[PDB]
């Protein structure tokens, strides 16, 4: 069972999609590339649809300053998550269906720094 | 004299096809790396560096290192101390000091130091950079 998406984020905006009446005991797979501009993936999976632009956004506002700032709240925001788990800075991830219900997918932009000259996330 | 570069190196046993250098690898390995039996050779090195009025921010570009390398920095003169890796995507914030291990096949990192001179040290493989003794040693 497999699925094709596609999309364009713009400024970290997300695309929630929908994964109506999953059964416990299946497994999710989820992979996400990069096919134009300088979008860093990040992919998350949550049971009950919440924005996470208000709390990524005091990531930001507090500018391991980074990284483990991102890591505590993305481990509250979702049940699972990767960063850059594939090819470069593609993300891919496994997760076992804890119960039996629907989730969400959550597909965005991570925080990062793609300069030399000076720190800006 | 000597001479440097890369190399590719295949090895059989009972695998007469080998010494036409074309051999295919195939079943069961029976050798394998003799320096991960015992502690990786560590590197050290240390630089004094100043931030002038209108060069307070530095940066520097550090070797390549392999899976399972790890890597040690300290500042005594405070200024803050991060560490990003080529594009930039942090890795470590300074606590100074800093640490970091890698998890990449090929890891290129750059080391920030931003605000007076202050004395950096770093060092690979090397957990003994609080009290090094030895003179800067390896590459
Ligand atoms: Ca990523």
């Amino acid at each position: 069972r497999v699925q094709h998406f596609t999309g364009y984020i713009e400024d970290g905006r997300g695309i929630f999609y929908s994964l109506p009446d999953m059964k416990q005991g299946d497994i999710i797979y989820a992979s996400m590339q990069n096919t134009g501009g300088n979008l860093d993936p990040l992919v998350g999976i949550m049971a009950e649809e919440i924005d996470p632009a208000v709390s990524l956004g005091q990531v930001l506002e507090k500018a391991n300053d980074l990284i483990s700032e991102l890591t505590a709240v993305a481990d509250r925001i979702f049940l699972g998550w990767d960063d850059d788990g594939g090819k470069g800075y593609s993300a891919s991830l496994e997760f076992t269906i804890p119960r039996d219900g629907t989730y969400h997918i959550f597909a965005g932009s991570t925080i990062t720094n793609q300069r030399l000259d000076k720190f800006q996330p | 004299t000597y001479t440097t570069g890369s190399f590719q190196l295949i090895l059989g046993l009972n695998a007469p096809q080998v010494i036409s250098g074309e051999g295919e690898p195939e079943g069961e390995v029976f050798a394998s790396l003799a320096s991960l039996e015992i502690k990786p050779e560590a590197h050290v090195q240390e630089l004094e560096i100043r931030l002038d009025k209108d060069t307070r921010y530095l940066t520097q570009h550090t070797r390549n290192l392999q899976p399972g390398d790890t890597f040690h920095a300290l500042v005594e003169p405070l200024p803050r101390l991060r560490l990003t890796d080529s594009g930039g995507k942090p890795l470590a914030f300074g606590l100074v000091e800093l640490n970091y291990t890698c998890d990449q096949d090929i890891c290129e990192l750059v080391v920030h130091v931003d605000g007076a001179v202050y004395r950096l040290l770093v060092g690979i493989n090397a957990p003994n950079l609080r009290e090094s003794g030895q003179t800067p040693v390896g590459s």
